[PDB]
């Protein structure tokens, strides 16, 4: 088992597509036999040569390992590094690169835990691929919007709004500011609100807060479907009433619809904004799974305008790298390799457009200053409970957000320090925003 | 005590019956010059019986009241053609159908 | 937090969903908090109510917690039952169901981990759903196949063969004896093979095999495609070819694109392979993630023939009774409760027909008398390595596997224990089949 | 109300829609207000002259009572003639016709019953309605079959037979002798019956037993569906398999879909089998209802080949009229006026084809010489019972109705007696025949 | 015949189907076994045991009569109650459910009379049909009206109008002050006003009076067609030119296309208004028919917005509890069992919407008090007589109605009785209206 | 090296569809090239097209296979409207029939062209009669000579 597809003298080609896995192995077994192992079980998948692999090129279609790390702080477990041609894979198929990476060496025996760290994808594959349907930059073109990030809300609850009490929801929430409104993962047709109802009230609601304010609306009508056919027919149906952007669940609506979606958005113009429903039952434990930064390239790979990826400020000081990381691969065209930001690979991305970063969970006006410092203006913030919460209404939620955001912005662009001075920058706008005000007295 | 069935070809009406004499294929063209339909004679090869056009035996004994001639029709395409299925039909003008048909020889 | 979403009184309906969440939760924290809060992430996401809330009927639009039991063996983690109204969710969407139970609560913080153990789809929700394209009975009646299991084998190197090389192993491996070929799940169309190329050579092997031998063959050809109109081509072009079989990754490719093809094949009238790529990212951790029985009921709502199900050889005696209990809910039209076998929901299927158990890898001629009284005959055996390994061919290999197969079969229904007289049986067998033989010298 | 919608003068034209309405009326009113409240209520629906009537014509666009007479036997109740301008309806519109004559009349609270016992269709209004898609000596030139009655059977039991089940008992009813066999009213697409499945096993029956007998053979495959797009889907997969006829339920499916499935049966050149389920919800009552007659005339202006009227001998011999004349109805060009029958009205039916007579229900070979001496040559007796019910299976109960079949018409040809001398040429025929035998001992 | 079909012992399960007959047997024919008759009848429809049955499950795939109770008042009749699996049926096929009951029962020689009372649709299969495309709450969103019933009116003469003057008293009537018009059960597509010109000048003039008024209007397009073809064209048309609401009759055009109308219209936002003809030939005989409970529950599976129920007003005040029943069977949720009302099973709707219901029928100022006190808020009040008979015209008429409406409305919220004190509340509500002081003048 | 034999089916009125095939089968089995549907013969009461199409094409094939010749039926596709023509043509086409017929002069020259343009794409003969020219060229002092009429219909197609 291992000459035969570990090499530690190989040295991997530009074209080729590298994986790193932490391998948690059973005690006692030999590191090079299970890279091997992980290896042979993503390319092969046997070690015992039949009749048939001596008709092949064995020594081309093959994975193999090239070199072994320790893991900092783990010594029960190690990195595996696999190299794979780019002829083991269909052009322009994250489906299948996914497949042919984590089809069986997860349920490897061999191994207490495999974990999927990084994957390179190199250029010559990802020119094959569509990408974003239109990137940050084209975004902000079409939607007339620069030098802030953007502000998002999720509309709640869940669960009992009909289609105009969802619509007047979301027409108060974007006439008080936010320059879009967000579906929930759950939405995509119920029976208390049918998927068409919502995309007409929604759309009025929207036309009312655009004509209204004089900012460019949008709203991220849900077309996760059950079949391709409903998925298509939604989103024709958005285009149809002139709703400039579609949200798509591409894990649980699977990465082969995803893709279909985000070329069909890009066809037609429409921007796909991307929930990462599921994602914590992959990327959350810490032995076994594969990482959000993977997930995050595949996500690129396969298309969309907007991306969740955690509110940073979420997490405690010494723990933010990661994330950055799978930021910088999201939004940057060329990422070095940064090993105490986790990316373990250099990647290029070409002339790929980015994805812009969305930040949603618990965070409201106080966060502010901090999520403006750690994002920047490529991004986009959602507050669904910093909105809804309210006591005067989603308006005057909307109005806090959006002055505290403006007053945010015009601090970093002066030189002050926005987290260190947050507090003073936010009282000093509050000085011209009472909802402002009532905003960080309610949520002090 | 149960009896199993036989499988075999059949050729339409009155193939379930006992194959005709001359007494009964008299008695059909009987009916049919009573009923005002015009006797007619096909055949074609057993291997085509199930053709929807066969060979037509000279032409439709139009206003014909004899059936020993209809029977003697039937013999001398019998013995014309000894291999062939023959075949007895009745126009029927009116309806635009045929009112009767059925094989006098099954073919061999 | 607590007295809002769980109702120890709560009885729940014969149509509410029902969802069984094994909670490690950080110690410290109630149980009742926790199931809570799972209960909450899972139906509304929030506790904080908000103006738009006293907007609906937030006594019935809600999940809630109903008992809370102890895990056996396990003082660290306990059972939290939740109750959902079938309100909640799109009707035959198990897209929708999914999305709404494991969206967000796997990345709860104030748990170490969460499992899915158990979903309870009530008989008013599966009505609703298409089920299986065709199911066991119909495919044996359309097959001509009776009285047996079924026989399969995956075509390997997954690497390298041309799709006249790959259509030349195929061909021996039907004209061998087994019943099925298997596409692998990385192969659905690859530089080195075409899918047009693979779906023709196969179509050629599969036909002249059926005329050599005079049985019906079939090759589970792997539409799993990187856009929903690439599936649906593949699909199209299989039917017509003539293919009787296709074959999707349904957790990959996604639950969407498989209901949307097990659809198509319901009303296409071709049979549907269904492979179980990833499910161990998913299923292998004990502590966190979602439970294969789950999987395999998500998958028999959506669709499908065949199902990856595991060898149940594979495991040792005393751990096999969840291998077992998920085999009945796949199989069976009512599984009363189990927790020895892990059945914690009384789940009545109706009249939804039943999907083939397949069982795969490193399995081989010796396993077959357990793998036959495990099994039954309304299962489908894979002989990757059993059949390409014979040193005489894949055809005297699968002629091997066949007379085994019919050897156990005959010694079962003649009434004896085949589990304890399966060396007896298969030298008897061997006595008259010398590839049989052989098989058993190559792999005793 | 009097004199304004009911001229004893009028003359009804050729072109005018005449029905007649047995008004069993409330004791004291009159007779000539009741008849014009028919017509009035048919045609118009009001007495009180709006202003808008004034805009119309009201001397044309009304119905008008034009004779009133007494129903002999019943002193309660009296004959209305009511003349209706082809003007009133819809060309070529069933439904519409329909609609117009019963849409209010029968809730009328005046009258105790109301019968709509004829309808004279003029023959320029027939001229417009497609008619029978084929017609009796069109589908005998398809089917080559002629000088006997046709032969058919109702596969039974209606629940429980899988697709296979169903087709070999299809096959074995065929192959003895029936030149048809019959779908139920109930079997569309059940759960343990699919219609695709049920169309490809019964196509597959159907074409072994036309290879293995030398006769054309076809089922009605039942085509009523809940939507017109699904009996459309599966009227052209029937066509598709090659099925040469189909059943509909033209008053449970609704006239409309019946009229679009005869239009596409005869654009398609598929055989139309028409079954009349709740026929007696409607037609029973001798005071309350509209007439089987009128419906037979409503059938073949939809469109249909085959037609369920009665078995007539079910009848005692003094109530057979009214059956030979709906009889005399459905198949004849030209059917004069007989009260004796129940024809109230001279129907000229120009030159579009009869439809086909089914006789079904509780029959057997005892009642065959009186079926064949009542209805002809053109007509279909069923079998369902004396089929199945054969000791020796279906195909000798098959055998025994068709022996006994041709030993009656060659009967009636040689100008025997055939009612009077039923048992001695049964007998004879079963001389030869043992099934034919066993059968009337059966059923003696 | 007893044994088999009925079972006293027997408990219906949840997903059963239940229905109620009431049985006029013949003198002397027991009980139990005219129930038995119907039960098999109506699922298997035979006794004798043939070869093909013991294939099945007898015990499973039967009707089973399991109580039988006295009929309160006739002494000649008894109630037979029966269950059904929910296995008999096709999934969502209100044409299957109905055949299956009905298609051959009504004609049982051994009752004298047979009436189908209710029928029990459980949730499982309830949960399958599409149900009404929009629903009461849905259509007010639509139509922006609330806290009062809706205004209707049917355009006379039902003959003789052109498309011109027809859309001149529909324009007059809706400027006048109802919010809809309604388009006769006759009117589909005449030589005197053809289907195409009808829509565009009804389109023309709702399109005027919803501009001169102020109101959202409408008109209930009849797309009843000959052909489902000509259907969908006359529905797509509509949409087309932007008519928000079509009508159908759901009797006389059929199940099949009604339900294939009513996806339609879910799919494309349209409303459906459903007209009851014919249904009179079905449920007035008390001895022999189906209920108009049934057939509303049949309706409202199928799919509609609005539903003709009766004036109520209409008959005397100790026969108004079966109409009160059937209105709460088509609007309400859930309706417990209420002999006196007529409602024999509890019936769960789940979240299926309700109906609008629609009382029509020789109704005017005066009954209005009443028809608001019986009906609410959730009902619509069509006056063709009471409009279109009005001395001053339509639009005074119309004037007339909507304030007497919102007069009586306001006396309702005010606490008032307004059945008691309706002449006082119009006479007040006249002295600030002329149109309807000469309207009570004209119909005192 | 022969010119080719046709024969009009007469009478043109009564055949039924299988009839009129039992009249061409035995024609054409004769020894004729080609049948001729007669001028009036597009769909009628009496014979449907459908049938006629059908019945003609199984005589037409029992004969060319009892023969060994190619043979051939002007089926005429004369319509009132050009759908329907254009559905008689390709149902004409699905069943094999190799050879069309239409009425150039009472059809139309516009339903001609169109149908001519659809024989040349879909390889399909076609057959012209040339009904009601007499109504035009007969007379020596007014209207269109048939010369005029044969440039225009070859201009136009057949």
């Amino acid at each position: 088992y291992r000459q035969t597809y570990w090499m530690p003298e190989y040295t991997p080609l530009d074209s080729d597509i590298l994986a790193c896995f932490k391998i948690t192995p059973q005690p006692g077994v030999d590191r090079e036999e299970a890279a091997a192992a992980v290896a042979a079980e993503s390319s092969t998948g046997t070690w015992t040569t039949v009749w048939t692999d001596l008709l092949t090129d064995m020594d081309y279609y093959k994975g193999r390992a090239y070199r072994i790390e320790d893991v900092p702080g783990d010594d029960a477990a190690f990195y595996a590094f696999i190299a794979y041609p780019i002829d083991l894979f269909e052009e322009g198929s994250v489906v299948n690169v996914f497949t042919s990476l984590v089809g069986n060496v997860f349920g490897f025996k061999a191994v207490r835990g495999l974990r999927l760290e990084d994957v390179r994808f190199p250029l010559a594959y990802v020119k094959t691929c569509g990408g974003p349907p239109h990137g940050i930059q084209v975004e902000r073109d079409k939607m007339n919007k620069y030098g802030r990030p953007l502000l998002g809300c999720t509309i709640k609850p869940k669960l009992g709004l009909s289609a105009k009490n969802y619509g007047r929801a979301v027409y108060e929430c974007l006439r008080g500011g936010l320059d879009f409104t967000k579906d929930d993962e759950n939405i995509n047709s119920q029976p208390f609100m049918r998927w068409r109802d919502r995309f007409l009230f929604v759309q009025d609601a929207t036309e009312t807060a655009e004509a209204q304010t004089g900012e460019r609306k949008g709203h991220y009508l849900n077309v996760t479907a059950p079949t391709p056919e409903e998925m298509y027919k939604r989103a024709e149906f958005a285009k149809e009433i002139g709703a400039p952007i579609i949200m798509h669940d591409y894990i649980t609506g699977g990465f082969t619809a995803n893709t279909g979606l985000a070329k069909w958005c890009q066809d037609n113009g429409v921007l796909l904004h991307i929930h990462r429903a599921m994602h914590a039952v992959i990327d959350r434990n810490p032995n076994h799974g594969i990482h959000f930064r993977v997930l995050t390239k595949i996500l690129r790979l396969s298309g969309g305008d907007h991306l969740h990826t955690g509110t940073v400020v979420g997490k405690l000081e010494g723990d933010r790298a990661s994330t950055l990381g799978w930021i910088d691969l999201l939004r940057e065209s060329f990422i070095p390799e940064d090993r105490s930001r986790g990316i373990f690979f250099d990647q290029d991305w070409g002339s790929m457009p980015g994805v812009f970063a969305v930040a949603s969970g618990g965070i409201h006006v106080w966060h502010m200053p901090a999520l403006v410092n750690i994002f920047g203006d490529d991004s986009v913030l959602q507050f669904g409970g910093g909105t809804l919460g309210h006591p005067w209404g989603n308006a005057a939620g909307a109005a806090a957000n959006r002055v505290a955001l403006e007053a945010c912005v015009e601090a970093r662009n002066q030189g002050r320090d926005i987290e260190k001075e947050g507090k003073e920058i936010l009282t000093a706008a509050a000085q011209h925003s009472p909802e402002l005000k009532i905003a960080m007295e309610t949520w002090k | 005590e149960m009896q199993d069935y036989k499988q075999s070809l059949k050729y339409e009406t009155f193939s379930y019956l006992p194959p005709m004499n001359a007494e009964r294929i008299r008695a059909q063209i009987k009916y049919a010059i009573a009923q005002g339909w015009s006797p007619g004679i096909e055949h074609v090869e057993v291997k085509n019986s199930m053709n929807q056009y066969w060979y037509m035996w000279k032409l439709p004994f139009f206003g014909e009241q004899n059936v020993d001639n209809v029977l003697a029709e039937i013999e001398a395409c019998r013995s014309a053609y000894p291999t062939h299925q023959v075949k007895l039909v009745a126009y029927d003008n009116y309806a635009q159908s045929l009112g009767l048909a059925f094989v006098v020889y099954r073919g061999n």
